[PDB]
C-alpha cells in the first residue's frame, strides 16, 4: 500500500518520566513490534492523512535516553522535519529542560524545523507546578505551537497534530501541477 | 537436517556414557524408600516433596539436553510432543513413550510409559495401593524442563501400572506459552 | 543388557544433600501444581544452609545421608554378588579380600574407574585413596574462596562411605563394629592437575 | 540469488520496496518502514562497538580497497560502455553494519558517502568475503542507476519516496541477469 | 583471533563478560569489570533487534536464528540456544565462522561447570526485581574461568 506521496519524520522528544509513552499510546496505528524503546532508543508510530489530495505518511519516533545513550540519541535527528516537545504540568524540573531540549534540537536537526509543545496529563489540578500563561509566553518567543492535553479533554492533541502536519506541508511542499494522436497508414519520406 | 529417529539413535549410540539400569533403579528406590521411612508414611504429600525433587532436577537437566541436541525453541504442542516422545527420553532413559489421547484443539496430550526403568521391580505396601505414585520425579522433571524451554504446563499422573491400572499415563496439559522478557528501560 | 545415561545418574547421585536438608525443613518459592500451592526451594540455597545451619542439624543431615548411602550399598551388594560372583565368604577374617572386592567391582559399577592404590595395615584399619572422584569433579565457588569450598562440599563425601558400610553389611560385619570417615587428606602425588585439586581418602575401621 | 532490495534516504524511512520474489507477499507494506528504520538505528548503534584493541590502533587501510568483479551487471543511460566501471574502488562504511547472515537469507548493506543506504536481501547463503565483494559491486550498479534515474528527475523531491518506472524496470533488468 | 566473549541469559542480563588486548596470551583482559557494563546493554539491544527482524521477515516453518553480524572492523559470531542463552564472540574475519567453537563451549564448558555445579546458582535473577535486566549476579566459577582461559588462549 505505497500510496502515500510524502513521508515526514517527527520526533516525540521529551524528558524521561513525563508520561509521553502514555501520550502517544492514544493516537496510534498500534501493531507490529512494540516496546522497542530500550532495544535501541526508539519506538515507532505511523499514520496516513489526506491533505488536499496529497496523502502524507507520518513517522513518530519516540527517542529516549536514560544514562548511556549519548551519541546515537543525537544522531537520530539527522533529518528530522518535525518535533513534538513533550512536557508535564506536574513539576518544574520537567519544564526546566525544555530550553536545553530545543537548543539540541535546533543545533542538530534540520534547519528551520517545525516544533510543537505538548503538556501531558492536564487532568491533575492538584499539582499544577507551572502556569499555562508562562508556558504560552515561552511558546511565543520561538514561533512554536502550544497545547495541553488530557484523557478527558480529548481531540486536542489530534487537532494539534493534524494542524502541525498541514503547517509543515506548506513549508516542504513544492507546487505540483497535474501534467489526438495521428492514427493511420504511413509513407516514408527519408532520403 | 535429519529425522528425530536418526538423531536419537546417533546421539544414544556414540555420544553418551552408560551404566546398568539396575543401579539407577536402586538409587531412586533408595530415595523413595527413605522418604517413606522418615516421614511417618504420609503418602498424601510425600508426592509434593518428590515433585520439588523432580522440578529441581529437570530445570538443570534441560541445559544438557539442549546442549547435545541443539534444537530450536519448540513453539507448538505437536513439535513438543514429538521431541519429548522421540529423543528427549531416548537420550537419557533409552525408552520411546507412545502418545495417544489427544485432547481438543491440541492443548493436552498423554505420555504412555511402556517400560519404566524407575520401577523395574517394586511391590508397594498395602496402604500405598491408592495413595503413592512412586514416579512423581518424572513429571516434575518434565515440567521443570519445559519451564526453561518457556512454556508452562500442568503435568500429572493419570494411571500407573504399579498401583494396579493397565498402563502408566502422564497428562502434560499446556497452560500458557509465557513470552520472552524485554529490558524495562523507561 | 539395558542401560541408562551416566549424566543423569551422576547428577541424581550428586543431588541428595539438598534433598536431605530440605526434608529436615519439611519435618521441623510458592507455585500451583494443579489446585494447591506447593513450595519449592533451590539446591544451592540448601547447600549453603547446610554449610551454615548449626552443628546438631548438620550432624542430623550427615547421619541422614549416611543412612541413604547405607541403603544403596547394602542393596546393591546382592546384585554384585550375583553378577560378578567373586571368591568371598560370608564372614571372612581376611579383610584384604573384602577390600579388594570393593575396590575392584563395587566402584567399577558405581563410578567409571577403579579406585587407586590402597594401604595395608594387616592388623586393624584400611585406607582407600581416590583421585579426582568423578561425581564432584565439576564443583567450585570462587577464585579465592577455596577454604570455604572444602568445608561446604563436606556432606557429598558421605554416600560412598554409606556405600562401603552397606557393602560390608550383608557380607558379614554389621553396622555396630565398623566405622568409616572420609576426608581430603589425600594429596595429589604426581597425577595431572584436574579441575578438583584434592583427592579423597576413606579411612575404614574394622576390628 | 538476490530476492529483494530496499534503500534508505539519509535519516531512516523506507523509499523503495520492490520485491523480486515469485509470489510471497507475506510482509505488510507498513512494517517495512519499521524494518528500514530499525536497520538504520542498528547501523548507528553498532558504530560505538569497535573493540578497544582496534579503537586506538587500526593499521588496516590496505583492505578497504575492494577488487573489481568483471561483469557482475549483465550479459545504457548517462553511463556508456560495456559496464558502468572498470577500476576497483574504496569502502566508505568501515565501522558499520555491512552484513547480516542468516540460515535462510543474507542482508548486505552499502552506504553512500553522503549517507544513503542500500540493502540487498538474498536468499542464497563465497567465504563471507567474496559475497561482500559481489554485493558491493552490484549495489553500486544499483546506486549508479539510482543517480541516473531518480536524481535527474523533475517530479521528485529530495529524500522522499521513489515513484518511477524507468528505475524499477532497470533494476529489475539488473537483477534478473544476476542469479 | 577473538576480541571479546559474552554470555547473556533469558532475563536480558549479562552473565559473563570478557575482553582481550594485544595478542599476548596472558593479556590484560580485565574479567567481569564494571566498565564493560556500559557497552553491554547496547550490544544486547543490537542482537535482540536483529533477532527480532530475522524472526519477523523469516519464511518457512523453522524460525531461523542469526549466525553472524559483520562490520568493517570485525564480525560478531552469535550462537543462540532454546533455553534463552546467547553466546556472543567478536573477532576479525580470518576464517568462515566459529559456530563449532561456540557449540563446543556450550556442550563442554557451560554445561559441565554451570549445569553440573549443584553448589552454584542458575537463573541468576531471583526474587523479582532483576528478571528484566537491572541486576548483577554474574558467574565467578573458578573452574569455568580456568577452562575458558585455557581453551580460548591459543585462538588470539
Ligand atoms: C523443545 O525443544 C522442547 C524440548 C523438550 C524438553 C526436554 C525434556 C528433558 C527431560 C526428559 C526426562 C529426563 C529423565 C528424568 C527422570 C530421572
Amino acid at each position: 500500500g505505497y500510496d502515500y506521496d510524502y513521508l515526514f519524520k517527527i520526533v516525540l522528544i521529551g524528558d524521561s518520566g513525563v508520561g509521553k509513552s502514555n501520550l502517544l499510546s492514544r493516537f496510534t496505528t498500534d501493531e507490529f513490534n512494540i516496546e522497542s524503546k530500550s532495544t535501541i532508543g526508539v519506538e515507532f508510530a505511523t499514520r496516513t492523512i489526506e491533505v488536499e489530495n496529497k496523502k502524507i505518511k507520518a513517522q513518530i519516533w519516540d527517542t529516549a535516553g536514560q544514562e548511556r545513550y549519548r551519541a546515537i540519541t543525537s544522531a537520530y535527528y539527522r533529518g528530522a522535519v518535525g518535533a513534538l516537545i513533550v512536557y508535564d504540568i506536574s513539576k518544574s524540573s520537567s519544564y526546566e529542560n525544555c530550553n536545553h531540549w530545543l537548543t539540541e534540537l535546533r543545533e542538530n536537526a534540520d534547519d528551520n524545523v517545525a516544533v510543537g509543545l505538548i503538556g501531558n496529563k492536564s487532568d491533575l489540578a492538584h499539582l499544577r507546578a507551572v502556569p499555562t500563561d508562562e508556558a504560552k509566553n515561552f511558546a511565543m518567543e520561538n514561533q512554536m505551537l502550544f497545547t495541553e492535553t488530557s484523557a478527558l479533554n480529548s481531540d486536542n492533541v489530534d487537532k494539534a497534530f493534524r494542524e502541525l502536519i498541514v503547517a509543515i506541508f506548506q513549508m516542504v511542499s513544492k507546487h505540483q501541477v497535474d501534467l489526438g494522436a495521428p492514427k493511420g497508414p504511413t509513407i516514408s519520406l527519408t532520403p | 537436517s535429519r529425522s528425530l529417529k536418526a538423531m536419537g539413535e546417533e546421539i544414544w549410540k556414540n555420544k553418551t556414557e552408560k551404566i546398568n539400569t539396575e543401579l539407577f533403579t536402586l538409587t531412586y528406590g533408595s530415595i523413595v524408600a527413605q522418604l517413606c521411612q522418615d516421614y511417618e508414611r504420609d503418602f498424601n504429600k510425600v508426592n509434593d516433596h518428590l515433585y520439588s525433587m523432580g522440578y529441581n532436577i529437570g530445570c538443570r537437566l534441560i541445559e544438557d539436553f539442549l546442549a547435545r541436541t541443539a534444537l530450536p525453541r519448540c513453539e507448538n504442542l505437536v513439535k513438543t510432543s514429538e521431541v519429548l516422545s522421540k529423543c528427549a527420553f531416548k537420550i537419557f532413559l533409552n525408552i520411546t513413550p507412545n502418545i495417544t489421547n489427544w485432547s481438543h484443539n491440541k492443548d493436552t496430550f498423554s505420555l504412555i510409559l511402556d517400560e519404566n526403568p524407575l520401577a523395574d521391580f517394586v511391590e508397594l505396601p498395602m496402604d500405598a495401593m491408592k495413595s503413592l505414585w512412586y514416579s512423581n520425579i518424572l513429571c516434575g522433571v518434565l515440567k521443570g524442563s519445559l519451564e526453561m524451554v518457556q512454556l508452562d504446563c500442568d503435568v500429572w499422573f493419570v494411571s500407573d501400572i504399579l498401583r494396579g491400572d493397565s498402563q502408566t499415563e502422564i497428562k502434560v496439559k499446556l497452560n500458557r506459552i509465557l513470552k520472552d522478557e524485554i529490558p524495562i528501560g523507561e | 543388557l539395558p542401560k541408562v545415561s551416566q549424566s543423569v545418574y551422576q547428577m541424581l547421585l550428586n543431588e541428595m544433600v539438598p534433598l536431605a536438608m530440605g526434608i529436615e525443613r519439611q519435618i521441623s518459592r510458592l507455585k500451583i501444581e494443579e489446585h494447591h500451592t506447593v513450595d519449592i526451594i533451590r539446591s544451592h540455597n540448601l547447600i549453603h544452609e547446610l554449610y551454615k545451619a548449626d552443628e546438631e542439624e548438620k550432624e542430623k543431615v550427615l547421619a541422614r545421608l549416611r543412612n541413604i548411602g547405607f541403603q544403596i550399598g547394602l542393596k546393591l551388594s546382592e546384585l554384585l554378588i550375583f553378577s560378578n560372583n567373586p571368591n568371598l565368604k560370608f564372614k571372612e577374617m581376611d579383610l584384604l579380600l573384602i577390600m579388594k572386592f570393593i575396590c575392584r567391582d563395587v566402584w567399577k559399577q558405581i563410578f567409571g574407574k577403579q579406585i587407586d592404590n590402597l594401604k595395608t595395615n594387616h592388623r586393624g584399619t584400611f585406607y582407600l585413596l581416590d583421585y579426582d572422584y568423578r561425581p564432584i569433579q565439576s564443583f567450585s565457588l570462587e577464585e579465592d574462596a577455596k577454604n570455604e569450598e572444602l568445608k561446604m562440599i563436606e556432606p557429598f563425601l558421605e554416600i560412598p562411605v554409606g556405600i562401603i558400610r552397606g557393602v560390608l553389611s550383608s557380607l558379614g560385619y554389621s553396622s555396630e563394629e565398623v566405622i568409616c570417615l572420609a576426608s581430603f587428606i589425600d594429596r595429589p602425588t604426581d597425577r595431572p592437575k584436574t579441575a578438583f585439586p584434592k583427592g579423597v581418602s576413606f579411612h575404614v575401621q574394622v576390628t | 540469488a538476490i530476492e529483494t532490495i530496499l534503500v534508505i534516504n539519509k535519516s531512516g524511512g523506507l523509499i523503495y520496496q520492490r520485491n523480486f520474489t515469485n509470489d510471497e507477499q507475506k510482509l505488510n507494506s507498513n512494517e517495512y518502514l519499521i524494518l528500514a528504520s530499525t536497520l538504520h538505528g542498528v547501523f548507528a548503534i553498532a558504530s560505538q562497538l569497535t573493540p578497544k584493541a582496534l579503537q586506538l590502533t587500526q593499521q588496516t587501510n590496505i583492505e578497504n580497497t575492494i577488487p573489481y568483479i568483471p561483469y557482475v551487471g549483465m550479459s545504457l543511460g548517462s553511463f556508456k560502455g560495456d559496464d558502468f566501471f572498470k577500476e576497483p574502488f574504496t569502502n566508505w562504511n568501515k565501522s558499520g553494519l555491512r552484513q547480516l547472515c542468516t540460515d535462510q537469507f543474507t542482508m548486505f548493506i552499502y552506504q553512500t558517502l553522503t549517507g544513503l543506504k542500500f540493502v540487498a536481501i538474498s536468499s542464497s547463503v563465497s567465504t563471507s568475503n567474496l559475497a561482500i565483494q559481489i554485493a558491493d559491486n552490484f549495489l553500486r550498479k544499483v546506486y549508479c542507476l539510482y543517480s541516473d534515474y531518480v536524481m535527474k528527475d523533475p517530479s521528485y523531491s529530495m529524500e522522499m519516496p521513489i515513484r518511477s518506472n524507468l528505475f524499477d524496470e532497470k533494476v529489475k533488468k539488473m537483477v534478473e541477469n544476476l542469479q | 583471533g577473538i576480541y571479546s566473549f559474552w554470555i547473556f541469559d533469558r532475563h536480558c542480563n549479562c552473565i559473563f563478560d570478557r575482553e582481550w588486548t594485544l595478542a599476548s596470551n596472558s593479556a590484560s583482559g580485565t574479567i567481569n569489570s564494571k566498565q564493560n557494563e556500559e557497552d553491554a546493554k547496547l550490544l544486547y539491544g543490537m542482537i535482540f533487534s536483529l533477532r527480532s527482524i530475522t524472526q519477523k521477515l523469516s519464511k518457512g516453518s523453522v524460525k531461523n536464528d542469526i549466525r553472524s553480524i559483520s562490520t568493517g572492523k570485525y564480525r560478531v559470531h552469535t550462537y543462540c540456544t532454546a533455553s534463552g542463552l546467547w553466546f556472543v564472540l567478536l573477532s576479525d574475519f580470518k576464517q568462515q565462522s566459529y559456530t563449532q567453537v561456540l557449540q563446543y563451549i556450550y556442550s563442554h564448558i557451560y554445561v559441565k561447570y554451570v549445569s553440573n555445579n549443584l553448589l552454584s546458582p542458575y537463573d541468576f535473577a531471583e526474587n523479582e526485581n532483576e528478571m528484566r535486566g537491572q541486576g548483577t549476579r554474574k558467574i565467578t566459577n573458578r573452574n569455568f574461568i580456568s577452562v575458558l582461559e585455557s581453551f580460548l588462549a591459543p585462538m588470539v
